[PDB]
This record gives structure tokens, C-alpha cells and sequence, in this order.
């Protein structure tokens, strides 16, 4: 855990993060995109719980 | 008679609270994490990455690129009118 906190510390791209580097850490990035073509709900849900939206209707 | 052996059995507080699941995903994502990013995407000189790299910016949302690509357009067309004409 100490080891991890410095992790955080002295590595996080956050300022120019990529998606390609998310990919590259979690390939849950793909498969998550991947499931929700093959479902057909192109709303991911909790998105717009956390960050928000608009629309003109 | 003799204490009971709880205290001393401790694996299931190895999952036993919330943060466990929370730690087992930061230690891979924090461990995999770069210093900084990779690369952002600006410029790679292929004379169009240029254009990327002066209009289409992070931190560029100044009209010039829409002005040049309109420009292009009415230079594209008014060449026409003497094709036509």
C-alpha cells in the first residue's frame, strides 16, 4: 500500500491521459466499449450521474 | 479455560472490508501508470499535423481553422464559376 500511494504520486497522467493508456492498463476499457455495441444501448448509464450532459430538448 | 484462536485468524479481513477490492485495482493501475502521458496528439509533421498542431489544439478553440477551411471551400467553388462560365 505504501509502495502503491507512491505509485500514485509519482506516476498518474491525468493532465494528457489517453484512452490508449487506460486501454493499455485495463483491457476492460475495449471490452466494456465492445458489450455495449453488441447490447445496442449506446447510453452507458452512471456517465451522466457523474459528469454531466446537455441537449436542446 | 484456554482463549479461543479469532484474534489470529485473519484472511478474511483480506476481504473482509471495501478498500480490499478498491486496493486490488489501484495497485495495478497505480504501478501501470506513466509519469506523464504517452503522447498527447498535436503535431507529427505530416504537413497536416502542423495544421493539428497551430488550430486544433488542446487549448485552441480560436476560430482560425474554420476561417481557412470556409476560405477553402470559396476557393474551391469560385474556380468552378470559370469552369462553368
Amino acid at each position: 500500500l505504501q509502495s502503491t500511494l507512491d505509485n500514485i504520486q509519482s506516476a498518474r497522467p491525468f493532465d494528457e491521459l489517453t484512452v490508449d493508456d487506460l486501454t493499455k492498463i485495463k483491457p476492460e476499457i475495449d471490452a466494456k466499449v465492445e458489450e455495449m455495441v453488441k447490447k445496442g444501448k449506446w447510453d452507458v448509464p452512471g456517465y451522466k450521474d457523474r459528469f454531466g450532459n446537455l441537449n436542446v430538448m | 479455560v484456554s482463549t479461543l484462536i479469532p484474534p489470529k485468524v485473519v484472511s478474511s479481513k483480506n476481504i473482509g472490508s471495501a478498500p480490499n477490492a478498491k486496493r486490488i485495482a489501484n495497485v495495478v493501475h497505480f504501478y501501470k501508470s506513466l509519469p506523464q502521458g504517452p503522447a498527447p496528439a498535436i503535431k507529427a509533421n505530416t504537413r497536416l499535423a502542423r495544421y493539428k498542431a497551430k488550430y486544433f489544439d488542446g487549448d485552441n478553440a480560436s476560430g482560425k481553422p474554420l476561417w481557412h477551411f470556409a476560405l477553402g471551400i470559396i476557393a474551391f467553388g469560385y474556380s468552378m464559376e470559370y469552369y462553368f462560365h
